[PDB]
C-alpha cells in the first residue's frame, strides 16, 4: 500500500 | 528470510508537449506487484502479480488516487527544481522517488526508507533514524528546512513504521508460494580456447530466486577479484535471475582454479572445477 | 548534465536448443536518462512484437529495462540488440552469443 500523506513540495 | 517492499516513481518533464511522463511501479522483494503510467488509457493502478490481483475495488481506488496525488507533487517539484538550479524552460528533467520498508527474517522492523533525486544525482533522503534529513547540496537544503518546518519526518515515519511493514507481511502470507520460496541456482561451466596457451572458464548460475548471488573465482585458494570478469544479476524474464563470471587461465592449469556459488537455496556453498 | 551509458546483456530465458522455442531478452541498466530506444533483431531485421518491463531504476538512481520476445533458435540465424541512448555516437548493436 502507497503512504496516504499529501507530500509537502520540494 | 530478509523481506522488503518497495516503491519507485520516475517524472520526466517533456516541455512544449504536455505534462511530465509519470511512471510507479511497486516490488515485494525482486518481484513487481503494482503499476502506474501517465500516458497508459486505464489512469488506474493495476495489478502485476498475481497475489495482489485478489484485493477489492476499494484497494484499488485508494491506490490510484494516492498514486495520482504523488503525481502532482512530482509535477510542482520539476518547475521548482529548474529554478532552483537556474535551468531552462525547455529541457527535460526528471525527478525520482523511492520508498518503502524492510522486515528481517524474524518478520520484524528492520529499516524504512525515503529518497529523492533530481536528475538522476541525490537530493534529499531520510536517515535511517526517520528523523533526520541528509541534503546533498546547497539546494536540497531549502527543501531540508521546509520539509523540517511542515514536519514531514513525523508523517513518513508512523507510514513506514507501521503501515508499510503491516502491509509487507500481507503480501508475504498472501503471495507466500512464489515471494517466501528459494530456488537454488542450477550451475555449469564452460571452457573456450583462446591461444596455445590459454583458456576461459566460464561458470553460470541459473533459475535462482532470490537475485542475491554471490559468484567468485580462487586460484590455490587465492581469491581472483582483478582477473574475473563478472556480469551484473540479471532477470530470466519468468522471476527467476541468472549471472556468470569468468576467468582466463593456462590451458592445463585448469584444474587449479575453483568456482564458488553462494546462495540461499543452498544449505553449503558450491565449489566447481572444470570437467573435461 | 551527468549522463550514463547503458549497460546491454543479450541472451535467451532458458539455455538455447535448435527447434525448441524460448525468449530472447535484451536488459539494458545503469543508464541515465530514462530516454531509450531498445531493438531486438532477427538477422538483421527488427522484430514487430517485441514487449518490455515497466521502467524501474537502482539504488543510484540508474534505470533498467528488460525488452523481450517469444522465438525458436536455429543454426541459420543471428540475433543482436540495437540500443540508442544520447551517450552513444551510433546506435551500440550487441549480437547474442549463442550460448556463452
Amino acid at each position: 500500500k502507497l503512504n496516504d500523506l499529501c507530500f509537502t513540495n520540494v | 528470510g530478509s523481506h522488503s517492499m518497495r516503491y519507485f516513481f520516475t517524472s520526466v518533464s517533456r516541455p512544449g508537449r504536455g505534462e511530465p511522463r509519470f511512471i510507479a511501479v511497486g516490488y515485494v522483494d525482486d518481484t513487481q506487484f503494482v503499476r502506474f503510467d501517465s500516458d497508459a488509457a486505464s489512469q488506474r493502478m493495476e495489478p502485476r502479480a498475481p497475489w495482489i490481483e485478489q484485493e477489492g475495488p476499494e484497494y484499488w481506488d485508494g491506490e490510484t488516487r494516492k498514486v495520482k496525488a504523488h503525481s502532482q507533487t512530482h509535477r510542482v517539484d520539476l518547475g521548482t527544481l529548474r529554478g532552483y538550479y537556474n535551468q531552462s524552460e525547455a529541457g527535460s528533467h526528471t525527478v525520482q522517488r523511492m520508498y518503502g520498508c524492510d522486515v528481517g527474517s524474524d518478520w520484524r522492523f528492520l529499516r524504512g526508507y525515503h529518497q529523492y533525486a533530481y536528475d538522476g544525482k541525490d537530493y534529499i533522503a531520510l536517515k535511517e533514524d526517520l528523523r533526520s534529513w541528509t541534503a546533498a547540496d546547497m539546494a536540497a537544503q531549502t527543501t531540508k528546512h521546509k520539509w523540517e518546518a511542515a514536519h514531514v519526518a513525523e508523517q513518513l515515519r508512523a507510514y513506514l513504521e507501521g503501515t508499510c511493514v503491516e502491509w509487507l507481511r500481507r503480501y508475504l502470507e498472501n503471495g507466500k508460494e512464489t515471494l517466501q520460496r528459494t530456488d537454488a541456482p542450477k550451475t555449469h561451466m564452460t571452457h573456450h580456447a583462446v591461444s596455445d596457451h590459454e583458456a576461459t572458464l566460464r561458470c553460470w548460475a541459473l533459475s535462482f530466486y532470490p537475485a542475491e548471488i554471490t559468484l567468485t573465482w580462487q586460484r590455490d585458494g587465492e581469491d581472483q577479484t582483478q582477473d574475473t570478469e563478472l556480469v551484473e544479476t540479471r532477470p530470466a524474464g519468468d522471476g527467476t535471475f541468472q549471472k556468470w563470471a569468468a576467468v582466463v587461465v593456462p590451458s592445463g592449469q585448469e584444474q587449479r582454479y575453483t568456482c564458488h556459488v553462494q546462495h540461499e537455496g543452498l544449505p553449503k556453498p558450491l565449489t566447481l572445477r572444470w570437467e573435461p | 548534465m551527468i549522463q550514463r551509458t547503458p549497460k546491454i546483456q543479450v541472451y535467451s530465458r532458458h539455455p538455447a536448443e535448435n527447434g525448441k522455442s524460448n525468449f530472447l531478452n535484451c536488459y539494458v541498466s545503469g543508464f541515465h536518462p530514462s530516454d531509450i530506444e531498445v531493438d531486438l533483431l532477427k538477422n538483421g531485421e527488427r522484430i514487430e512484437k517485441v514487449e518490455h518491463s515497466d521502467l524501474s531504476f537502482s539504488k543510484d538512481w540508474s534505470f533498467y529495462l528488460l525488452y523481450y520476445t517469444e522465438f525458436t533458435p536455429t543454426e541459420k540465424d543471428e540475433y543482436a540488440c540495437r540500443v540508442n541512448h544520447v551517450t552513444l555516437s551510433q546506435p551500440k548493436i550487441v549480437k547474442w552469443d549463442r550460448d556463452m
